[PDB]
């Protein structure tokens, strides 16, 4: 079929992917790949570990081997390029099989949020404020069979905790979340804002929080941004984060000057 | 000697301490303490007396200027003696045993229970000296749990105060410098966890300078700092590395000799392996990272084509060194080490794929690597000692098969104890503190 033709990576594809490819190249390359079946668990597979960097805006591949194990009571994974050998990692595939575009989009979103939160935590540390919220890193595994893509999986470190909405340390989780949204607005040259008030709380409710399902409003529209753009921005500053908190001030975050779009 | 039983025994010790906390001070207790402190081997008794005498801020390692084996051998007896000395109220001997088992139990990832019993001892007798190593362990676990401010408090307190901690009594200034260097290294790790790559590298360089200021350089600390520095170089951006290269206060040969953060990271990995030449697991970890750095560089647009194959051959050597850290029929027990062996095998297979195309030997080695991966997962999933030994054996048999297939030949080092070629120790010599503090 022509789908099988598109799913096969040539030496040139491998060379580009190992050197690092732009978003547009990657997305156009995997256009006629269709939708795959669930990867086969209890098995070792050759694969490409793909990682996205917002700083460089690059997708980079490494050859690896992954073992896919049992579902979590999501399924355990273990490949040869993990950051933590003794650590545990979970992989996940959409229950309804989807295309590669969705996996890559979700990962780009997670890693943009993570970039902003990393800069946020740098600023916090410089100001002697404990780091409280983080983003789980996310990577892609292209499961290959004879140089042919036969699966796509998302990979994350395992986090043991409970899902919360940040409703109910020194500051409330809500204050961290909203201050981080404001920071994303400023640091992004007033072009992005990450809004998410839900995630995995760890350590009997005392420990760190790993945020999930982030929503990124932006004027520079990308595959992973929301449908609202400046609207969303305005909403966040006029309904969600109406007045700043201590964290915003200690970071020297100023109030935006906006007009309700539309 | 399983993490869980040892954790339960440490919880029992801490509960005994909580109990004694509510009571007043029997001859049976001191009899039991003497019995448990006499049942042990004389080496462990000498180590206990040296720790009680505070002759070192850290427990020495063979080849730093085995310990792990003798500690693991008498771990049960050492913990029994610990709880015995606890009943006898000789908190000094209990603290000495804590100092002696601290590093091993960090390896077993139960430092929390040990620090709990340490704080209980301090509660029973606040004057009891506790080794700087244990306080640094508290700082380490604070870093790992994400309490960066608490860890920094502890580390800056130990740095500014010339290593001073509690009622501990140093015996020379070199030990104070060594403690300061370890603390600066952990501060570099703190900044690394936050992604502040440049400042992290600066603190790691300061730790290296401190290590080299000792009368006998700390080769273990140097290997550690250089591995951290390799990781930082990998994580850095071109601009971070350009800025760290042109810093005058940073006189490093690997900087002024390499113009790419991945090549510098690979060189630093070579140095770290050399500095732990007599410890094969650290050699394997460092050379796996070196091969990964070289695989990434040779695959990048920054690598001159004329040089690509050359860097691949470097990767080749790297992985070969890792695979040579063990011999046929030589048992492997750790999960990290088994993983690292599968990693090295697949990295060498990948180097052969990058150099030679889809050959039959490359395909056979890939298949063997997948089989080893399956066995390794089943090893990390099993929970029986015999099942895990058989699985380690099967994994290492597959690794030996990959070595055969890819024609890995040993190197000859005049030092029959070194796990690295002489081309690493060669670089070691020319690597390049008070003003830095
Ligand atoms: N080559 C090498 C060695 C160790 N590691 C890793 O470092 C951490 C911590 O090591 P530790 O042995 O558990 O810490 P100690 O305080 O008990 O010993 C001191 O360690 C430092 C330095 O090597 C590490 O901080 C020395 O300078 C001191 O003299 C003491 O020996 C371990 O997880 C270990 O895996 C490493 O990566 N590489
Ligand atoms: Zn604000």
């Amino acid at each position: 079929k022509e789908i099988l033709e598109a799913r096969t990576l040539q030496p040139d594809d491998f060379e580009k992917l190992l050197a690092g490819v732009r978003h547009d190249w990657l997305f156009q390359r995997l256009e006629n790949t269709g939708v795959f079946k669930p990867s086969q668990l209890h098995r070792a597979h050759s694969a490409l570990l793909l990682k996205y960097s917002k700083k460089s805006e690059l997708w980079t591949a490494q050859e690896t081997i992954v073992y896919l194990g049992d579902y979590l009571t999501a399924f355990w994974v273990h490949h040869l390029h993990q950051e933590e050998i003794l650590g545990r990692y979970v992989g996940k595939d959409y229950k309804e099989q989807k295309g590669l575009w969705h996996h890559f989009t979700d990962v780009e979103r997670q890693m943009t949020a993570q970039h902003y939160v990393t800069e946020f935590n740098k600023r916090l540390y410089e100001q002697n404020i404990p780091t409280q919220i983080f983003y789980i890193p996310s990577t892609i595994l292209l499961i290959l069979e004879d140089k042919t893509i036969k699966g796509c999986i998302s990979v994350e470190p395992y986090i043991l905790g409970e899902f919360v909405k940040l409703s109910n340390t020194e500051y409330k989780a809500t204050e961290y979340g909203l201050a981080y949204g404001h920071f994303s607005y400023e640091f992004s040259n007033h072009r992005d804002v990450v809004v998410d008030l839900q995630g995995w709380v760890t350590g009997n409710g005392k420990g760190l929080i790993y945020l999930t399902d982030p929503q990124i409003h932006s004027v520079d529209q990308k595959v992973f941004t929301t449908n609202f753009g400046k609207r969303g921005i305005f909403y966040f500053f006029n309904n969600q984060h109406v007045e700043c908190n201590e964290i915003c001030h200690r970071l020297s975050l100023t109030r935006p000057s906006m007009e309700k779009p539309c | 000697n399983n993490q869980k039983v040892v954790a339960v025994l440490l919880q029992e010790c801490k509960q005994v301490l909580d109990q004694l906390l509510l009571e007043a001070p029997s001859e049976e207790d001191k009899s039991e303490d003497q019995r448990c402190r006499a049942l042990l081997p004389s080496e462990l008794r000498t180590l206990i007396q040296e720790a009680k005498e505070m002759k070192w801020p850290f427990v020495p390692e063979k080849w730093q200027y085995n310990l792990k084996d003798v500690i693991g051998a008498g771990l049960q007896q050492l913990l029994a003696s610990l709880r015995a000395s606890i009943l006898a109220r000789d908190c000094a001997a209990a603290a000495a045993i804590v100092f002696l088992v601290d590093r091993f139990l960090y390896g077993l990832d139960v430092s929390g229970k040990l620090l709990q019993v340490a704080k209980g001892l301090h509660k029973l007798q606040p004057a009891t000296p506790i080794a700087p190593q244990v306080v640094i362990r508290q700082a380490r676990i604070s870093v790992n749990s994400g309490k960066l401010l608490k860890a920094e408090y502890i580390l800056s307190s130990l740095i500014s105060n010339n290593g001073a901690t509690g009622t501990w009594l140093y015996r020379n200034e070199s030990d104070k410098v060594l403690v300061q260097s370890v603390c600066i290294q952990i501060r570099g790790q703190i900044l690394q966890k936050l992604g502040m790559w440049y400042e992290a590298a600066e603190l790691i360089w300061a730790s290296i300078v401190g290590y080299l200021a000792l009368p006998q350089p700390d080769k273990k600390g140097l290997s550690t700092s250089l591995g951290i520095l390799a990781d930082i170089f990998v994580s850095m951006s071109k601009n971070d590395y350009e800025k760290f290269k042109n810093n005058p206060q940073i006189n490093l040969s690997l900087l002024k000799e390499f113009d790419h953060h991945l090549l510098s990271a690979a060189e630093a990995c070579k140095l770290a392996a050399a500095f732990s030449a007599y410890t094969p697991l650290f050699v394997l970890t460092a050379v796996n990272i070196r091969g990964t750095c070289l695989l990434s560089y040779s695959s990048s647009n920054d690598c001159p084509p004329e040089l690509k194959n050359l860097h691949l051959c470097e990767a080749k050597e790297a992985f070969e060194i890792g695979l040579l850290t063990k011999r046929d029929d030589e048992p492997v027990t750790g999960k990290q080490e088994l993983h690292s062996f599968v990693k090295a095998a697949f990295g060498l297979t990948t180097v052969h794929r990058r150099l030679h195309g889809e050959t039959g030997t490359v395909h056979a080695a890939s298949q063997l690597c997948k089989e080893a991966m399956g066995k390794l997962y089943n090893f990390s999933t099993s929970s029986r000692s015999q099942d895990r030994e058989a699985l380690s054996q099967e994994v290492m048999s597959v690794i030996a098969q990959v070595k055969e297939h890819l024609q890995v030949q040993s190197f000859s080092n005049v030092d029959d104890r070194s796990y690295v070629p002489e081309s690493f120790e060669c670089r070691l010599d020319k690597l390049i503190f008070q003003k830095i503090l």
